């Protein structure tokens, strides 16, 4: 049948054979207390408040473990489900020591608000005071033992969806506790990854975002906004509470996707820290080692006047940032791109995206999406790290490499001069020495396709015979393999197509493309190729006498990139932020807007756009961007010409299925 | 006495700080082949963050002299 | 000695590495050969099945047979 229905409440309600009551009161309106149930968590089954009651049957079941069944009559309000249900919570008072009068989470805490409806005004047991460790050793996040309910969703939430196993139950019995590493504190613990996914499913106090304590109570806010995170490509949902122009919490969104709303340390600290910074508010002039207050006309006359003095003599360069947005980056190339000609407009990235792009056109000539979305790494055997980190380039990616490798039962092999990101993990790690590896690369999996010779093929790949052999021994006993190509691969676009080839080579498909999934720095890589991305490299080669750089102060730069701009000899930022690295290296400092400020689309590498929507209106009047780029196309002697954006093009078109070709383009 | 300045390598005055605050500044890079180490500005890293020091860095990063006769060939150098 | 643990435990979960289960069994041949669990085995124990700390140390306190401290 797969549609069933009950009556819960008297009302009638509808449902699929498959689901629990609970899911099916939820699904049309009906209320049903819970205080360990988590959407996206397999039901656990542990604080027995969903108890509910049949007519006839006067056992009670708890409803959001026990299938709906077509015909059952469902009570949930009734004289005794009250009284067990006040007993529970009395229970759970009187044996742990609750302090709402000072808790963080005191008006958005799920058994206090248990509490209140149930009119809960006397524990009537006999409080038991007993001794509850606090752990406050993380500077980030704190674990006050003393409001545990001990609903485990903590312990569910750092295996099943983020993958470093870092917590579960210590001792039985009542001295159940939730520990870290091997009853460490959590700041000893080397398998957490501060992602604060804990804090999300904690429903009381006990697991606490410390810098926002107080600040960030749900039931005290101004306006709930859902966006997207802008620092890197994975780009998850997130729901921003704001409050007194301020956001206090970033909570994801996303319970239903295989990400599970765990955001990165970045998504959940750094966006609720962005809106607490200095805020340039007004142009600068450096005046020698400290800044000085100017306006408009000014600021822009002395920048336009060193802009047109050195772009006559050919030397002058734009670097621009990829975490902008599709309407601003247009607007840049039409300023410099085709409005003054210019040569020089690389990005903060522009090495990443074009070395991916130069590496991945040899099979775009042939008809084939040479990458897959991210989170197939939980249904691959074996992931093979190429020249990747990901718990610094995408923490979700990091996540399904965990969860696959720890809970799916997949294995990990290392093919880069690296670290090993993932010590513990990996049972093969393949360490290449530099120099032209890439052919000795594209050689070696040239035999998988044919033979499937390698002691030629591994020489400067710098492994003897036997580790170059079984490496490939288990490349061939996988089923269904997957690649993760990282950003230092793109040093040379050579390797990026060494790794797409090793791809086809183990025929490592996906009815998207195949397994090689890169790691992207930014989301607008194809929006930024489009616009601003150069074709070769410039920074770092060329002196440069003037340079134009609007940095979205939010994530770091490279040391090489910021070395380039502070030999200019003069640099003109656009940033928002009174941050270190650029007021450190700047002349003018002009005024822009931040992220939670303005709109944008972010054409992705992957094809259609997102979407980011502003979550705290402008406070003053910096009036535009369209401004500065006028006032610098006037005062030289062009017109701007505006433009509307590049439509998405879909770059690496799925035209042929899965057909591979070794592209010996080395 | 007085504090630290450094200069980029075209004129602009990059983190001129007060003394005591050098370990939030500057760091120490080792290499195996030297017992000496390399200080480097830490914002920068290595090797983009290094710099000089001596004679031609103190005139360089240095505005003006407080004496005549070497003010007079202050200029000079300058020019 | 610490050192000594380490290849003892390597020996006792050779016979057991990739085959999907017995890890209490593992724990109960180290309270054997020790009479205690201490923490250098349970990371060993852990660095080898390439199980998580936290699953063997919430399994070793689990039960009351164990001890993570010396014994008497
Ligand atoms: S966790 Fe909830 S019930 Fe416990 S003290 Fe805090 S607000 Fe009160
Ligand atoms: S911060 Fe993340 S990794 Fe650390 S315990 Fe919490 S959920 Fe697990
Ligand atoms: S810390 Fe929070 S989520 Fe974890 S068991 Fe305790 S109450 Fe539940
Ligand atoms: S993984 Fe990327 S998109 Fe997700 S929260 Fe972190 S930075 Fe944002
Ligand atoms: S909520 Fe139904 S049993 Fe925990």
């Amino acid at each position: 049948m797969k549609e069933i229905t009950l009556t819960i409440d008297g009302k009638v309600c509808k449902g699929v054979q498959g689901d629990t009551i609970l899911d099916v009161a939820n699904k049309n309106d009906v209320y049903i207390p819970t205080l360990c149930y988590q959407k996206g968590l397999t039901p656990i089954g542990a604080c027995r408040m969903c108890v509910v009651q049949l007519e006839g049957n006067p056992k009670m079941l708890p409803s959001c473990t026990t299938p709906a069944q077509d015909g059952m009559v469902v009570v949930t309000k009734n004289e005794k489900l009250k009284d067990y249900r006040r007993q529970i919570l009395e229970l759970l008072f009187a044996g742990r020591n609750h302090f709402c009068m000072y808790c963080s989470q005191s008006g958005d805490c799920e058994l206090q608000r248990l509490a209140i409806e149930h009119e809960m005004d006397s524990v009537r047991f006999p409080y038991l005071y007993e001794d509850f460790e606090v752990d406050a050793t993380d500077p980030n996040l704190m674990m006050d033992h003393n409001r545990c309910v001990l609903c485990q969703r903590c312990i569910r939430t750092c295996s099943e969806i983020v993958g470093a196993h870092t917590l579960d139950l210590e001792r039985r019995g009542w001295q159940a506790k939730v520990i870290a590493d091997l009853g460490k504190r959590l700041r000893e613990s080397d398998t957490c990854v501060n992602c604060g996914a804990c804090a999300q499913s904690c429903p009381t106090g006990t697991i606490t975002i410390r810098e926002f304590a107080y600040r960030g109570r749900r039931s005290e806010c101004d306006a709930v906004v859902e966006s997207v995170c802008p620092l890197c490509a994975v780009g998850c949902k997130i729901k921003t509470y704001v409050r007194t122009g301020s956001i206090v919490r970033v909570e994801g969104t996303g319970v239903e996707e295989p990400d599970g709303g765990q955001l990165c340390h970045m998504g959940r600290w750094w966006l609720p820290e962005s809106t607490e910074r200095e805020r340039v508010t007004v142009p600068l002039i450096r005046e020698g080692a400290s800044y000085r207050e100017a306006t408009w006309e000014e600021a822009l006359a002395l920048a336009s006047a060193e802009f047109k003095k050195a772009y006559d003599q050919e030397k002058a360069g734009a670097i621009l940032s990829s975490l902008c947005t599709d309407e601003e980056l247009t607007l840049f190339s039409a300023l410099f791109r085709n409005a003054l000609k210019m040569k020089h407009i690389d990005t903060f990235d522009g090495d990443i995206i074009r070395g991916f792009f130069k590496g991945f056109m040899p099979f775009r000539e042939q008809g084939v999406r040479p990458f897959t979305a991210a989170h197939h790494i939980l249904d691959s055997d074996l992931i093979i790290t190429m020249f990747a980190d990901p718990q610094k380039e995408a923490p979700v990616v990091a996540s399904y490499i965990r969860v696959a490798c720890l809970h799916r039962n997949a294995k990990l092999m290392n093919l880069s001069y690296g670290p090993s990101p993932f010590p513990g993990l990996v049972d093969l790690d393949i360490r290449l020495p530099e120099g032209q590896a890439v052919p000795k690369a594209l050689s070696n999996l040239a035999e998988i396709i044919g033979k499937i010779s390698i002691e030629e093929s591994a020489r400067a790949m710098g492994l003897d015979p036997k580790i170059a052999e079984e490496v490939a021994l288990m490349l061939i006993s996988a089923r269904r393999p997957i690649f993760i190509i990282g950003g230092r691969a793109t040093k040379s676009h050579e390797l990026v197509t060494a790794a797409c080839n090793l791809a086809v080579a183990s025929k490592a498909f996906f009815e998207d493309g195949l397994g090689v999934v890169p790691l992207l720095v930014s989301a607008n890589s194809l929006g930024a190729r489009n616009t601003v991305v150069s074709e070769n490299p410039w920074l770092g080669r060329e002196r440069r006498d003037f340079l134009y750089v609007f940095s979205t102060a939010m994530v770091p730069e490279e040391e090489e990139i910021l070395a380039a701009i502070s030999a200019t000899r003069f640099v003109v930022v656009q940033t928002p932020f009174k941050v270190r690295p650029l007021v450190n290296l700047a002349d003018i400092l002009l005024p822009a807007p931040a992220w939670y400020e303005r709109s944008g689309h972010f054409c992705t590498i992957e094809g259609e756009r997102r979407k980011l929507n502003t979550i705290v209106p402008p406070k003053g009047e910096i009036k535009s961007l369209h401004y500065v780029m006028d006032e610098f196309a006037k005062k030289l002697g062009v017109k701007l010409e505006r433009p509307e954006v590049s439509p998405c093009e879909e770059i690496f078109k799925s035209q042929l299925r899965a057909s591979e070709a070794r592209i010996v383009t080395l | 006495d007085g504090e630290v300045r450094i200069k980029a390598p075209r004129g602009r005055i990059l983190d001129q700080f007060d003394p005591k605050d050098y370990l939030d500044h500057i760091g120490e890079h080792v290499e195996p082949w030297s017992y000496l180490k390399f200080p480097f500005y830490k914002a920068l890293g290595f090797p983009h963050g290094s710099y000089r020091v001596g004679p031609l860095a103190r005139l360089n990063a240095a505005d003006a002299v407080s004496t005549p006769e070497a003010s007079k060939e202050f200029a000079l150098y300058k020019e | 000695s610490t050192v000594d643990v380490v290849e003892k435990v390597k020996e006792i979960v050779a016979p057991w590495k990739g085959k999907q289960g017995g890890l209490i069994p593992i724990l109960q041949e180290v309270q054997r050969e020790l009479g205690y669990l201490p923490e250098e085995a349970l990371l060993t124990i852990s660095r080898e099945l390439k199980m998580p700390k936290a699953e063997v140390y919430g399994v070793a306190t689990f039960y009351a047979q164990f001890h993570l401290k010396p014994r008497g």
